RNA sequence: GAUUAACCUUUAGCAAUAAACGAAAGUUUAACUAAGCUAUACUAACCCCAGGGUUGGUCAAUUUCGUGCCAGCCACCGCGGUCACACGAUUAACCCAAGUCAAUAGAAGCCGGCGUAAAGAGUGUUUUAGAUCAAAUAAAGCUAAAAAAAUAGACUACGAAAGUGGCUUUAACAUAUCUGAACACACAAUAGCUAAGACCCAAACUGGGAUUAGAUACCCCACUAUGCUUAGCAACAGUUAAAUCAACAAAACUGCUCGCCAGAACACUACGAGCCACAGCUUAAAACUCAAA
């Protein structure tokens, strides 16, 4: 099978971490190329590990060998895996902002069914984590590395609905349009609950995008928008 | 910039586009006044077939002729569409083969 | 992203929240309020956040605002007839001026209600025509009726290539 | 073994994390017992800041009312000659028998802080502590 | 017919609908209706019947020969000098398919920035409006060491800036919010001209003296213009809370306003306009060219 393109390293799997040192095996677990470069001869290169079920990591490997340095990044990302909360197992629980150094990321929360609308790269290490739903956009400069770091920088800080609710002292209480009225409570403080109510903002001081805004009110014209595209 | 500059200023307003060697048109019919072979610029070594030829707009222009032996005379007739020739500087029209007196290569 | 403090209110969507229709008597509002003092704080909000839904509710409406010429906020409505209307708003938030205003010259949800059912009359549904005006453009797009020959043909029986 | 990403987190929700997962068989020895009886704070990195503009620090400043009494003495009777005994608990100064000879006139009497002053001065050269101007 | 890259039959009928007329039966109509031509498009087929482009990367997919920086090829990067997956032929494969896809033209453009990449360094006042942040200087005198002012001054004050440092005296140092002039008014520094005047000394230029083997450009002498004196021509208001943060600079950010910037070069340019006027200053393009800068 090949990656991004036919001839591109990008998007390629590597097999299983090998079994480390500490004597834990890694069969759970699926690698992914993300970048490889020539050092001017060494080759670096930037891959990234997953079971898919929300531990996942990436790491560097330079050698003057091509398999040694996949060896080196495959071993070492397995030794600083994150852990992604993932909201229902199939998305992320809010809507992520970030910019690491000169790269902005805008995700997106989508419902079941949404799919992965995301940069390719942004694609498969959410398949290496297990997000199934999300749509994302990248802005500013595409360097693969900051890439890498932003997404798992953004996705290890985001708060559960657990989170807000011990912290607020609140019901965390679901609205779906899918089913009609009825108030769906997703969690619940484990402490005591507030009597007073939230401040009912008439007007909240949020910083909206133009871009989301644009969308929304229907001024976008965009001929590469909501294009027909392979399962994802 | 602020909203008020942006109020003042209003919508961006593109340049209108550039019009072509062709002047906006798929082809254009021409008359070949003399031919000729120029060289590329260096990277590359070449003699490449060209011909001067006046379009029916009356501007002479420079074409390129692709392909393998060419037939073409002073007085006949082409047509000249859009195009540059990366290795030739300045021309920017390439003859159609096989329209007008321009025929199409020879096999081998 | 969007520029400015509270960019919400530079949605549309935000706009049309707007709950105050006036009726056709108000021609002109003006609202004069002061900079500073905690007791006009009501009416400085009312100017930040509530002129523009009324702006867009109501466009023929000439609303005007003036600055520290009074010792006290207050708003003034002219009436088509020659009447004006004197709201004073110290001590109250910009929702309660909203309110008041809706109250004495605002239309209620019945006439609203009658104005959009009349609004709906205009748009047929039995009409046939464009999609800009019409849900149909042809009675061939009705199950049963004969379709279109662009998309079926008809039999030969019926077109004049074959009885002529 | 556990993740190395030691300024994501802390050691326990790492732990934790990798546990449920499925990352880790067993939990390790110390986890049972940091879960009963948790820290008063969990040990996240924070890189610390500088200070900067009107932001001061919320440290106070240890001062007693009788500190300023002390200040008096020590200016006019200067450091007393006989030596501070830190080691000892209970020492007791020459300028801290003054301080509590000034407070007790000064809850036996009015408030008049050289009126003080000079009768505490009387009433120690009365016990017979010597106090060179 | 001509012209353009651009190219429908010198058919039939008023049977339907519409129009005109009539009281009406009706009559007329190149509107229209029904046909003719055309891969321009859509729909449905097909009994046998498939072509076009592409195959170095972006980007799906090459075998064997020929040629040898030639012939040729490319949208961009690029290929071709005897093993060319990049040219020509051939084989195979890939994409679409009664089409394919070469050219042309549209569809999709600034809520981003302004120390170092394009873009914020003379100063102050007013300004329609918008915002919420309501040891100065001038003029008189006088002066000690030897015209400009040792110590004080290890002081850091005055003024919008430029600048201001001897002493005395007289005047005297705008404004109870902020932002907001190329075009108004004041200053500022910058050297050069126009009338006069003085001329100890110095000295661009101009002459003369001495010197290698294109002398010393450089040393010496003399004397001009001139040096001199009058009279003139980013701002403001908050925060240190966050993840500090491309890099280097100068720790980061917010709110609000004004000015300016949208690849390089053409171009501190041409033309126009304004101001002046020996030299000019301000505003400031286009064509051609490139894949970078
Ligand atoms: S649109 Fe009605 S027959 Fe075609
Ligand atoms: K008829
Ligand atoms: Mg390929
Ligand atoms: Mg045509
Ligand atoms: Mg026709
Ligand atoms: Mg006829
Ligand atoms: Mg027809
Ligand atoms: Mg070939
Ligand atoms: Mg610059
Ligand atoms: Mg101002
Ligand atoms: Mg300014
Ligand atoms: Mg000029
Ligand atoms: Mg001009």
């Amino acid at each position: 099978e090949r990656g991004w393109s036919g001839n591109s390293w990008g998007g390629i799997s590597l097999g299983p971490p090998d079994p480390g040192p500490c004597g834990e095996t890694y069969e759970d677990f699926d690698t992914r190329i993300l970048e490889v470069r020539n050092v001017f001869k060494s080759i670096r290169v930037l891959v990234a590990v997953g079971n898919g079920k929300g531990a996942a990591g990436f790491s560097i490997g330079k050698a003057t060998d091509r398999m040694d340095a996949f060896r080196k990044a495959k071993n070492r990302a397995v030794h600083h895996l994150h852990y992604i909360e993932r909201y229902e197992d199939h998305t992320i629980f809010h809507d992520i902002s970030l910019r690491f150094k000169r790269t902005h990321i805008k995700m997106k929360k989508q419902p079941k069914g949404y799919g992965l609308r995301c940069h390719r790269a942004i694609i498969t290490i959410c398949r290496l984590i297990g997000i199934k739903d999300m749509y994302a956009k990248v802005s500013g400069s595409i360097n693969m590395l900051s890439l890498t770091q932003g997404l798992f920088r953004g996705l290890s800080r985001q708060e559960t609905h657990q989170q807000l609710a011990d912290k607020k002292g609140l019901h965390v209480v679901e609205i779906r349009e899918e089913c009609g009225p009825l108030p769906i409570v997703v969690a619940s403080p484990r402490g005591p609950l507030r009597k007073d109510p939230e401040p009912e903002d008439e007007v909240p001081d949020v910083k909206l995008d133009w871009e989301d805004v644009k969308t929304a009110q229907g001024m976008k014209r965009s001929v590469w928008s909501n294009l027909k595209r392979a399962a994802t | 910039a602020t909203l008020n500059q942006m109020h003042r200023l209003g919508p961006p307003k593109r340049p209108p586009r550039k019009l072509g060697p062709t002047e906006g048109r798929p082809q254009l019919k021409g008359v070949v006044l003399c031919t000729f072979t120029r060289k590329p610029k260096k990277p590359n070594s070449a003699n490449r077939k060209c011909c001067r030829v006046r379009l029916s707009t009356g501007r002479e222009a420079v074409c390129f002729i692709p392909g393998e032996g060419h037939t073409l005379q002073e007085h006949q007739i082409v047509l000249v569409e859009g195009g540059r020739t990366q290795d030739l500087p300045g021309v920017k029209l390439t003859v159609v083969r096989g329209k007008y007196d321009c025929g199409h290569v020879q096999k081998k | 992203p969007m520029k400015g403090r509270f960019p919400i209110r530079r949605t549309l969507q935000y706009l049309s929240q707007g709950n105050v229709v006036f009726k056709d008597s108000v021609k002109v509002m003006t609202v004069n309020y002061n900079t500073h003092g905690e007791l006009g704080e009501g009416a400085r909000k009312f100017v930040f956040f509530n002129i523009p839904q009324i702006q867009y509710k109501n466009p023929w409406v000439q609303i005007m605002m003036f600055k520290n010429m009074t010792p006290s906020p207050f708003l003034r409505f002219y009436l088509d007839s020659g009447e004006q209307v004197l709201v004073d708003v110290e001590t109250k938030s910009n929702k309660e001026i909203m309110e008041h205003i809706r109250k004495i010259l605002g239309k209620n949800e019945e006439t609203l209600r009658e104005e959009e059912e009349e609004k709906k009359q205009l748009s047929h549904p039995a009409n046939f025509g464009p999609r800009k005006y019409c849900l149909r453009e042809c009675i061939c797009e009705v199950e049963g009726q004969v379709p279109c020959p662009s998309l079926v043909p008809l039999p030969k029986e019926m077109r004049g290539k074959y009885k002529a | 073994a556990g993740s190395r990403l030691e300024t994501v987190g802390s050691i326990f929700s790492r732990t934790r994390d990798l546990v449920r997962a499925g990352v880790l068989k067993e939990k390790p020895l110390w986890f049972d017992v940091y879960d009963a009886f948790p820290p008063l704070r969990e040990p996240v990195f924070q890189r610390p800041r500088v200070r900067y503009g009107k932001a001061k620090a919320p440290i106070q400043d240890i001062w007693y009312h009788e500190d300023r009494i002390r200040a008096k003495f020590y200016s006019v009777y200067g450091s007393g000659q006989r030596a501070f005994d830190l080691f000892n608990p209970n020492f007791k100064s020459t300028c801290q028998r003054f301080v509590e000879k000034y407070t007790e006139l000064q809850k036996l009497g009015e408030t008049d802080e050289e009126k003080l002053f000079v009768e505490t001065g009387k009433a120690l050269l009365a016990e017979g502590v010597i106090l060179r101007r």
